[PDB]
């Protein structure tokens, strides 16, 4: 009767206590989705720097990744419970522009567009990594195979003006060619709510988590100014 | 040669279905007088969750519930006094399911790690782990203290043995992600709603498929058994639920209206098989009319979608979670 | 694959159906019979509520 | 013109306590609208709310009658209530600068820096600064003029006006008006500075295939709060550097100016989809 009436009252003041520690650890932490085309190199970059999580700290800020790999099929009916992450990381092997496998980067290009436009993916930026630069560069410069053989509209393009290459034209004209392939479907259908950020890779790169760190501040950073209808 | 006879057989079942078709569900019931108008309030709120919520399951006792979340806890209320009770902290963040136990000992959970667990609620520690699962795991009932039924993504259905933690029996023939289940009253058929718009009646003893209802055009989100046993209701993301009946192996009504075009994501009876509460993607909960398809009330004291949905073993309240962390109480 | 998708065919076309206008009528029955314990139905006063 | 002239203080009584309460109740009402940055907001509202229900009546009705009739103590509380509410009203404004400063520029510690118990603090702090400005020194005379019509106003109980050293005066328009001003000046140039740098990120990435919206609120929230309350407090300054400089209806004038701009706050700070959506409901 009364005596328990306060036992109940008791129990629910620990277990109340305990969980506003809980939600200063959980509002201090950042979530990143990782994901891939398939034969991208993903594994590799996540080692040199049903799910796999790593956890992991850069200037006293608290990251922690996710990674998927117990799925497997062309729809993907569990992507709609990420839409409370900061960004999403997308690796892509850009070096396979003759590989059949119809090649890997129109499935890459169309896996971006399907993701890009979702009904709960809706606010969410896209850090994109442009992985195996060395290969393209190797396969540009052999000669064997050329681009416009199996992407048509390469026939007719030129390097932009505003533009730093480090070296050989060509390799700089592929890149740019490629990563413009992704930033049209990424400008087309966006309307300002979330952004791409698109990298070289490499398989020697060591500034990756520099590059996450920055691009995630920039997201917040854009986001209150949105917010406050500063931008 | 083998696809010649399998669309003859095709025919060969439409035809029989058109026969026994004398009259439909809507001509029997234009007599019976309207149900008329249907009012409930709030009466209990439950805070304390740090993110969105998927799954709830009420108790036996028709007191105590269990609820989860994506921040990874399972906390067990007490939704007459409001009061919590337990708060058991998870592996995995990512839980997409939970049961409680018909004798209130143990609670299961699952999710992204295609794994199912056993907590020890009167010992709060893992008392099983279960795996064998392909894909991740979307609902789970319990047939006793002893037996479980999982259904996951990699299309199959499976029968557990907590106490040795091996599959007694696997049931497959869908072609998609199998996405809800529900037990019948006297726990010796269930059904399942997939991804491929079709349904299907299954044996546990035998572990085999009896029935099979395509009436649908979209994935099928949720699943529940008419209070006799008989029937069953389903709702798919068309805006659109569907009565089926077991004994005439044909659809009997279906429930829509022209000013919703969002998903629905739960489906539940009520006590006397009258009312029937579905969940939408519009922030708010609609109540059908069983035997005349028309509405009669309207649940809307939610911000986000709603999730789950549940009704009491002796139908005195309606609990609903949503995505803004908080689980109401209508009466 | 093709073999077995058959041999499913004929075992679920050989059962028997009732019409409906049987199912239909026990459906009716069941809920006139049961709606007399039905508290969302008609509700019930606030001293046998316990949430109010 | 008496007549004319009540019929516009009716109306600026009933503009500021219409949208005051609007706003309010509407975040009280919801819970979607209870974060840390909307305290400061209410207790905004909180201090325009009450300026306008015991403020602006009273001094109508002492202008229009052309005496006051409610004695010295109420004169005296009038005015301290006047001070209290024009100190307490400003400086939250400094609050909600400087929380947009933290929130753009420092974004990862923004969490950790703000917090409820912390926002309760600080807005306990800014109403006990304002209370001690304006109630403890005006109720123990330590305002008080010195010369012979500023003797005659205290003596005589029918009159009612303002009169006070150079001391109090100084003192009482720094902690009121400028040291906020030039805190948000700082602020909100920082603030332009980052939108300007995100926006030039922008371009260069996405240029080929594509500053006004943030010069106009700055802009706007800057001019409203200047425009308003500047003229008086530089009048403030002048009429007791200079005795002969400043009649008492320009004072007045100003000083009534300023009053106005407690109801222009529900039309910039509460101009939001959340916002709108909640008044369209009610
Ligand atoms: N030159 C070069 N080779 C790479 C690079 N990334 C991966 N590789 C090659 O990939 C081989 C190993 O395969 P992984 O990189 O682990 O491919 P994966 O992790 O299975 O990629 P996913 O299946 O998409 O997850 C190595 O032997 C490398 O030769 C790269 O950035 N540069
Ligand atoms: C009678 N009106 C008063 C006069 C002086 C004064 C005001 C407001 C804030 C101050 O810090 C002041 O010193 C005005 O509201």
């Amino acid at each position: 009767q009364r005596n328990e009436e306060k036992a109940q009252r008791e129990a629910n003041k620990k277990i109340e206590k305990q969980l506003q520690k809980d939600k200063q650890v959980y509002r201090a932490t950042h979530r990143l989705l990782l994901l891939g085309a398939g034969e991208s190199g993903k594994s590799t970059i996540v080692k040199q720097m049903g799910i796999f999580e790593t956890k992991f700290q850069v200037d006293k800020v608290n990251f922690h990744m996710f990674d998927v790999g117990g799925q497997r099929d062309e729809r993907r009916k569990w992507i709609q419970c990420f839409n409370d992450v900061t960004a999403i990381i997308f690796v892509v092997a850009s070096s396979s522009y003759n590989m059949v496998i119809t090649n890997r980067l129109q499935e890459a290009l169309n896996l971006f567009k399907s993701i890009w436009n979702n009904r709960w993916l809706r606010t969410i930026s896209v850090i994109l990594f442009l992985n195996k630069q060395d290969l393209l560069a190797e396969k540009v410069l052999a000669g064997k195979s050329k681009i416009e053989d199996y992407f048509p509209e390469f026939a007719r393009y030129t390097t932009p003006e505003d533009a730093t290459p480090e070296e050989d034209p060509r390799v700089t004209r592929a890149k740019y060619f490629i990563r413009d392939e992704f930033l049209r479907i990424s400008t087309a259908s966006g309307d300002g709510r979330h952004y791409c950020y698109p990298h070289f890779t490499c398989a020697v790169d060591t500034e990756n988590i520099r590059r996450v760190f920055n691009d995630c501040r920039d997201i917040i950073q854009r986001m209150h100014l949105r917010q406050y209808e500063l931008l | 040669q083998l696809r010649q006879e399998a669309e003859q057989l095709k025919n060969q079942i439409r035809d029989a279905r058109k026969a026994c078709a004398d009259a439909t569900l809507s001509q029997i019931t234009n007599n019976i007088d309207p149900v008329g108008r249907i009012q409930m309030r709030t009466r209990r709120t439950l805070r304390g969750h740090l993110a969105k919520i998927y799954a709830m399951h009420w108790g036996t006792d028709s007191r105590l519930l269990v609820s989860a979340s994506q921040d990874g806890k399972l906390i067990i209320w007490d939704s007459y006094t409001t009061n919590k009770v337990h708060a058991i902290p998870l592996r995995s963040s990512w839980v997409m399911t939970c049961a409680y136990a018909p004798s209130g000992n143990y609670v299961a959970c699952g999710g992204l790690d295609n794994i199912c667990s056993i907590y020890n609620l009167k010992t709060v520690r893992v008392s099983r782990e279960l795996a064998g699962h392909t894909g991740y795991l979307s609902c789970c009932r319990f047939l006793d203290d002893n037996q479980i039924v999982t259904s996951s993504g990699d299309t199959t259905c499976a029968l557990w043995d907590i106490e040795t933690g091996q599959q007694t029996t696997t049931f497959t023939g869908h072609t998609g992600d199998v996405m809800s289940l529900s037990l019948a009253p006297d726990t010796r058929l269930f059904v399942s709603g997939a991804c491929d718009a079709s349904a299907k009646l299954w044996d546990v003893r035998e572990g085999m498929c009896r029935q099979t209802f395509t009436g649908h055009e979209s994935d099928i989100n949720a699943i529940c058994f008419f209070p006799n046993g008989n029937a069953f209701a389903t709702g798919s993301d068309d805006a659109t639920c569907r009565l089926f009946d077991l004994r005439a192996d044909q659809e009997l009504m279906t429930y829509s209206h022209d000013n919703i075009i969002c998903g629905i994501t739960s489906v539940s009876f009520s006590k006397s098989g009258r009312l029937l509460l579905a969940g939408y993607d519009d922030f708010n909960c609609n109540v059908w009319d069983a035997l005349k398809a028309d509405r009669a009330g309207v649940l809307a004291g939610h911000d986000n979608r709603v999730s789950c949905l549940g009704v009491t073993d002796d139908g005195m309240a309606v609990a609903t979670g949503s995505w803004d962390s908080f689980l109401k109480i209508w009466n | 694959q093709a073999r077995k998708l058959v041999e499913q065919l004929k075992m679920e076309a050989n059962i028997d159906r009732i019409k409906v206008s049987k199912a239909a009528a026990d459906l009716m029955a069941y809920c006139e019979a049961h709606a007399k314990e039905d508290p969302l139905l008609t509700p019930v006063p606030a001293s046998e509520n316990p949430f109010r | 013109w008496v007549v004319g002239m009540g019929i516009v203080m009716s109306l600026i009584v009933l503009a500021i306590v219409f949208g005051n309460v609007l706003v309010i109740t509407a975040i009280a009402k919801f819970e979607r609208l209870q974060t840390v940055t909307n305290y400061f907001i209410t207790s905004l509202a909180c201090a325009d709310l009450v300026m306008g229900l015991a403020v602006v009546p009273f001094g109508a009705a002492h202008i229009l009658t052309k005496t006051w009739t409610f004695g010295n103590f109420w004169c005296e509380f009038w005015t301290s209530i006047d001070v209290l509410c024009v100190t307490a009203s400003i400086e939250t404004l400094c609050v909600i600068a400087v929380d947009r400063y933290f929130a753009i520029t420092s974004p990862f510690k923004y969490q950790s820096l703000l917090t409820k118990n912390k926002a309760r603090v600080i807005i306990l702090m800014v109403w006990i600064v304002s209370g001690l400005t304006s109630f403890l020194p005006i109720q123990m005379h330590w305002y008080r003029a010195t010369h012979q019509e500023a003797i005659n106003c205290y003596a005589e109980e029918t009159c009612c006006d303002f009169f006070t050293n150079q001391a109090y005066a100084i003192a009482s328009s720094i902690v009121s008006f400028y040291v906020p001003l030039v805190i948000m000046v700082f602020v909100y140039s920082r603030v332009f500075q980052e939108a300007k740098r995100q926006l030039q990120k922008i371009d260069k990435s996405e240029g080929r295939f594509h500053e006004h919206k943030a010069l106009k609120t700055l802009g706007i929230i800057m001019g409203t709060f200047t425009l308003c309350w500047l003229p008086f407090f530089i009048v403030n300054i002048v009429h007791v550097i200079q005795d002969n400089l400043i009649r008492k209806e320009v004072y007045i004038l100003l000083n009534w100016i300023g009053y106005v701009n407690s109801g222009f706050n529900p039309l910039i700070y509460c101009r939001s989809p959340d916002f709108r959506i909640a008044f369209q409901e009610l």
